[PDB]
């Protein structure tokens, strides 16, 4: 059975060259958009509604994520040559901001559900706790990001360049697989369920009314849900795909390994677009923000 | 040289019975973040690579004979 | 006919007023704002040790 | 008509428990803080306990701390004082006093009729110079008492209260901070002072001004009364 | 808050604030509506469940666990520009029009035009009530709908005439974010409260949609 | 018809006599007085607790106690030093447009669209605040109540007339007529013997409290007058109109002295107040910020700003230590 | 005398044209490559322990 032999890794130049351009462009767009949103929200103190605070926190999270992007792009280029301390700090910041962004999208969905379906009831008054809810979300993100800080370091290998991986000891692979449950449960499935429920009931109540602007609201809700799905679902599916392959559920082969690695990298590139796109989908699609930005040009 | 998002075991199957007359060098990696098992990879004189079972006394024997 | 009768009566009293030149009136208002100027905690800021607020 | 009436007094044996009730009728009981003041036989007034409006803040005298308890029944307009263990020192005429606290208020205007309790067999010290002052009508009389600390707060207010207890009646408030005349008192009374020394003057004294005068401080709990100056005629 | 007396004064202030916040909570379950319209147009007899309570008149009927407060501004007989800004925060405007009065119809249109385009009421939706269908139905046969509106050209039937009057009132909207909820009412109509309730709920959704950023 | 000609010629005589007295404008005589610089005033206190628009506010005579009325139906008395709430008076009608404070601190009159001036007693023996008297007799909305004594109050209404009341009996002692529009404001002179009322007919006229006689009338504004306040010496007053202009009229000269218009101002004035010296003329505007005008040179000596909605009331303490402002955002701010 | 806890991997290169002596190269956790003496029994012990790992 001499067929068995090491599966040598393969690297391409085209992906290296193009990924840097993509990351830089996304960095520029995200920085500009988040700066605009923060400026618009902070410049005027009138009309500081709950959604204003939610959008401010989302913009801050996206700004930090974009600020962290360039080091990650350099790492993708040449591997993590930047030591251990920076690996820990940057991984912490990236994961914290990602978790906070997702949970803030879920919270905005909850707020819209409370403000539309339950408009007439007495429960809606529970939407004036933006401060404590946002603090709780940030604290939960920091709590969830701990494993990255505790078990991350550079790993030196012969086949591959150094990477800012996790080092949990002899059984590190299994523990890494177990820790992957958190990003895919508190990061994809739970927020997805909450968003689907809230927006489904919002659509149900909107379709039955006779308001003038109902159709635009329905289209905006569809756009938000589809953007979230397109941005995140592929990466999560590939990560499962990968989890199942490691769990020997799906047959493992060198060609499959290369395909899944390429898919992981591509889906990470795609999902990075969320930081850049958020300012457009959530904030700039509103009349108030546009009017305020036009005013501030004075 | 190359960048990989995640690390995997360098071997899938486990062969035994390599002839030292063909082996050029041997590499041994303890179980670390890369993988959950000890891996022995032998590079032959013709450029081919092979994977050896750590539990095989013969492998052990071949490794010690190399040393 | 009985509504505007009192209107001209009011204008009769409003016309017989001992008026004073605005030049004298302007100076009088200037003198008051200059005399009682040391006792204005708004025109001149009060010391922080004498500020109840 | 503002009226405070207390019931529950009587002769009790040592070690027993008694409850005193102060029912109010004629004012918004739910907005006033109610005190308990007891006067031992021919010795003088003494503060006992205080409950704030809404039963928020409760204070007790060091003598009966942990032994007495005060409760407030706003819907029933009744104030209670449950005493657990009674010694021979607890015998006194317990008064019920209302107090309202805001900027410019009078927190000791009205005193209750008092009930008689008989039992069978650090702090600011205020001292009054004398105990008996004979005087004839038409002659100005000056009453002065000192204190340990300086009652003049940094806010500019001096917390001194002057009370008059006519023979056979309950104490009545005359001056409540340093010189602020109470409601309905004659204008002949006037008060002054400087930090630790205070004077009460009565110009054109009338026959009904006789009685025992008490000076009290409200700067810090517990409240302490003076020795008591008696006017003689 | 250092002195003993000042400590109780702070306690009094905090007790006052608790009742101030508590009263505000009980003042959020009520809907504040504004009654307008010409005289003898049914502006005082819309809902037979009145429970009323010269100047301002209030009406506080309740429906479906919701409190509706109707403020009638008639009888002031003063300049509206000075006190109409007090009702800037009302949920909606209820306008009553009498279809049997051909002389006050032009007077009603002036009232609707001024109120709808007012600077304070640029976003408040209007619930327009067209009263006395039966009286209008009998009146049109005796006198055609041409003395009041010389520009009318369509058929003299009730359906076209009544809809023609409705079109004129909505032609004065001239603004976005504002919706006019019309309804034809008669003297013997009991479901006027139901019509108001669904319109108010519909108006709240539109304001909530704008606040949530969906629109 | 003949009397109409008599009315016209009387106006011409007044105008010619008024014009002959004018020799030099106010801004021309005090051109050598040095400017007061920039009056930068900082927010010292922020009074919160109101849950609706604030429509009126009056300072206590001791410069420590405040009163404020709002659409929520609550009447709150503030301790301006420590920001505590001394009293909270629930009103019968939530539509209150004016609210006054007694010069002795014993009473508080505070009324509005209910056509009734309600007077509340603060120093009661029962410990609560009760409605001592409700004054009725006005057929229009009420504005600018002003106490003369503890038993005498002047009120203004939309009936184009003002009234002088007697709190004890409750009857309207004197009625002042002559306006041709809703009267929006009045202010009492320091000598408590005269007062001026600004109405919607773009005219403010001086009235006598003892005789009930319109001694003089003042014109010049293009729109309705919204606020009025005397100069501290009781010889002049300043008005604020929807014309976005402020004007200073002299009682002795019967002619306006100068205007306080700025090209950048569009919205009209809501409140008008003076400083203790009579040099800074504070005015509240509908564009959410108050401006400080040097009353002698018509120069903007700083801007207060800070508020989020229309500033509806202004107030300067008797000692001139602070300025209180109220707005529709349910906040009172104290400046110094 | 490299401690076990710091050794990540061991590579043994047999003699060849480019080198006549057996080489032992240890890659440490910190990424630095170290040369070990093949004749030292400690290296063999390290390899045996790693294999038994």
């Amino acid at each position: 059975l001499l067929d068995a032999a090491p599966c040598e890794p393969e690297s391409l130049e085209i992906n290296k060259y193009f990924v840097v351009i993509i990351y830089a462009l996304v960095f520029l767009l995200s920085l500009l958009g988040n700066s605009l949103v923060m400026l618009v929200i902070l410049y005027s103190r009138v009309g500081r509604s709950v959604t204003d605070v939610y959008l401010l926190n989302l913009a801050l999270a996206d700004l930090l994520f974009a600020l962290t992007l360039p080091i990650w792009a350099a790492s993708k280029v040449n591997g993590w040559i930047f030591g251990t301390f920076l690996c820990k700090v940057v991984s912490l910041l990236k994961e914290v901001n990602f978790y906070s962004g997702i949970l803030l999208l879920a919270c905005i969905s909850v707020d819209r559900y409370l403000a539309i379906v339950h408009a007439t009831r007495t429960l809606t008054q529970k939407r004036y706790l933006v401060k404590f809810i946002c603090l709780s979300i940030w604290g939960l993100s920091l709590l969830l990001a701990l494993p990255v800080l505790l078990f991350r370091r550079t790993v030196y290998s012969s086949n591959v360049s150094p990477a800012c991986y996790e080092d949990m000891g002899n059984n590190t692979a299994n523990w890494r697989m177990l820790l992957r449950i958190l990003p895919q449960s508190f990061g994809f499935i739970v927020p997805l369920l909450i968003m689907l429920f809230c927006y489904g009931f919002t659509l149900r109540t909107l379709f039955k009314a006779h308001m003038g602007q109902k159709h635009r609201a329905m289209r905006v809700i569809f756009a938000v849900v589809l953007i979230f799905l397109l941005c995140w679902l592929p990466y999560n599916l590939v990560l499962l795909a990968d989890t199942l392959m490691r769990t020997q559920v799906i047959q493992e082969t060198c060609e499959r390994r290369n395909h899944i690695d390429r898919a992981l990298d591509a889906t990470e590139i795609l999902g990075i677009l969320h930081s850049c796109l958020n300012p457009l989908i959530y904030a700039f699609i509103g009349q108030k923000f546009r009017h305020g930005l036009l005013k501030i040009l004075a | 040289a190359s960048v990989v998002t995640e690390l995997r075991c360098q071997c899938l199957q486990t062969l035994q019975g390599i002839h030292l007359k063909n082996i050029q060098s041997v590499n041994v990696r303890s179980p670390g973040p890369h993988c959950a098992q000890t891996e022995v990879i032998a590079t032959l004189k013709n450029g081919k690579k092979a994977c050896l079972n750590p539990a095989s006394p013969m492998v052990q024997k071949i490794i010690e004979k190399i040393l | 006919i009985a509504q505007a009768r009192k209107l001209v009566e009011q204008l009769k009293m409003e016309a017989n007023i001992d008026r004073i030149k605005v030049s004298k009136a302007a100076a009088d208002l200037m003198a008051y704002c200059e005399a009682h100027a040391k006792e204005d905690p708004l025109l001149t800021p009060v010391p922080a040790s004498e500020n109840p607020f | 008509d503002v009226q405070l009436v207390e019931s529950g007094g009587g002769l009790v044996q040592p070690g027993g428990s008694r409850k005193l009730s102060c029912s109010a009728s004629g004012f918004a009981f739910s907005s006033f803080g109610m005190h308990w003041v007891r006067q031992a036989p021919e010795k003088g007034l003494e503060w006992v306990a205080y409950i704030s409006s809404g039963s928020g803040t409760i204070y007790y005298a060091d003598t009966v701390k942990g032994r007495f308890t005060i409760s407030r029944d706003d819907p029933k307009n009744t104030l209670f004082l449950q005493m657990t263990s009674l010694r021979s020192e607890d015998t006194a005429m317990y008064y019920c006093v209302r107090s309202i606290y805001y900027y410019g208020s009078s927190p000791f205007d009205f005193w209750g009729q008092g009930t008689t309790l008989t039992v069978s067999s650090s702090d600011i010290v205020m001292t009054q110079a004398t105990s008996s002052v004979p005087v004839t009508p038409g002659e100005s009389v000056s009453i002065s008492c000192r204190s340990s600390k300086s009652l003049l707060h940094s806010n500019g207010n001096t917390y001194l209260y002057w009370f008059l207890q006519r023979p056979g009646q309950s104490p009545q408030l005359l001056i409540y901070r340093m010189s602020n005349l109470a409601s309905g008192v004659p204008d002949r009374f006037s008060g002054s002072g400087s930090g630790t020394a205070f004077t009460l003057t009565i110009s054109r004294l009338e026959a009904e001004d006789v009685g025992v005068y008490y000076c009290m401080q409200h700067l810090e709990y517990p409240l302490t009364f003076g020795a008591g100056t008696k006017l003689e005629l | 808050t250092l002195s003993a007396e000042e400590r109780a004064a702070l306690e009094r202030s905090k007790a006052i604030e608790k009742n101030l916040k508590e009263d505000g909570i009980s003042a959020a379950k009520d809907v504040k509506l504004l009654l307008l319209g010409a005289d003898n147009s049914g502006k005082s007899t819309i809902v037979k469940q009145m429970k009323i309570i010269t100047g301002i008149v209030e009406t506080h009927f309740t429906f479906k666990n919701l409190h509706f407060r109707l403020f009638d501004v008639g009888g002031q007989r003063s300049e509206r520009k000075k006190w109409i800004h007090c009702f800037e925060d009302v949920t909606a405007i209820i306008f009553c029009v009498d279809l049997s009065d051909y002389n006050r119809m032009h007077e009603s249109l002036m009232l609707f035009d001024s109120i709808c385009n007012n600077k304070f009421f640029i976003d408040t939706s209007i619930i327009l009530f067209l009263n006395k269908k039966d009286l209008f139905g009998e009146k049109i046969k005796k006198s055609p709908l041409t003395i009041c509106f010389p520009e009318y050209t369509g058929p003299n039937t009730y359906e076209d005439a009544a809809a023609y009057i409705q079109a004129q009132f909505e032609s004065k909207n001239r603004s976005p974010n504002k919706e006019i909820y019309c309804h034809m009412t008669c003297a013997t109509d009991t479901n006027n409260a139901q019509v108001i309730f669904d319109a108010v709920t519909d108006i709240i959704i539109a304001n909530n949609l704008r606040g949530c950023g969906l629109y | 018809d003949q009397l109409r000609q008599e009315a016209e010629q009387l106006k011409n005589q007044i105008r010619d006599a008024r014009k002959a007295c004018a020799d030099a404008t106010l801004s021309q005589i005090t051109n050598n007085i040095d400017p007061v610089g920039r009056i930068q005033m900082r927010t010292r206190r922020t009074l919160r607790g109101h849950l609706a628009k604030i429509y009126a506010m009056h300072w206590g005579t001791d410069s420590r106690l405040l009163v404020s009325a709002s659409q929520d139906g609550k009447l709150i008395i503030w301790d301006s030093y420590t920001t505590n709430k001394v009293h909270a008076i629930p009103l019968r009608s939530s539509w209150v447009m004016t609210c006054a404070y007694a010069p002795s601190g014993n009473y508080v009159a505070c009324g509005g669209l209910d056509n009734i001036c309600s007077i509340y007693n603060l120093k009661t023996r029962e410990g609560n605040v009760r409605v001592s008297r409700e004054l009725a007799g006005h057929t229009g909305y009420l504005s600018c109540c002003r106490f003369l004594d503890d038993n005498q109050i002047v009120t203004s209404s939309g009936d184009t007339t003002c009234a002088l009341w007697d709190i004890e009996t409750g009857q309207q002692t004197t009625t002042f007529t002559g306006h041709t529009g809703d009267v929006m404001s009045l202010s009492l002179a320091p000598d408590t013997r005269l007062f001026v009322s600004g109405a919607c007919d773009a005219s403010a006229k001086l009235w006598d409290v003892r005789e009930g006689m319109c001694r003089q009338t003042f014109t010049g504004h293009e729109s309705d007058i919204n606020a009025i306040c005397f100069f501290p010496n009781g010889n002049a007053f300043a008005t604020g109109s929807d014309d976005a202009t402020c004007r200073l009229f002299d009682l002795r000269a019967d002619q306006e002295l100068m205007t306080y218009s700025h090209d950048n101002i569009i919205c009209g004035i809501t409140s008008v107040s003076f400083s203790k010296s009579g040099r800074l003329l504070l005015a509240g505007y509908d564009d959410f910020n108050c401006n400080v005008w040097d009353a002698l040179k018509a120069d903007r000596a700083g801007v207060l700003a800070g508020h989020d909605n229309r500033v509806s009331c202004l107030g300067v303490t008797d000692d001139g230590m602070a300025v209180a402002t109220g707005s529709w955002d349910s906040f009172l701010k104290i400046w110094n």
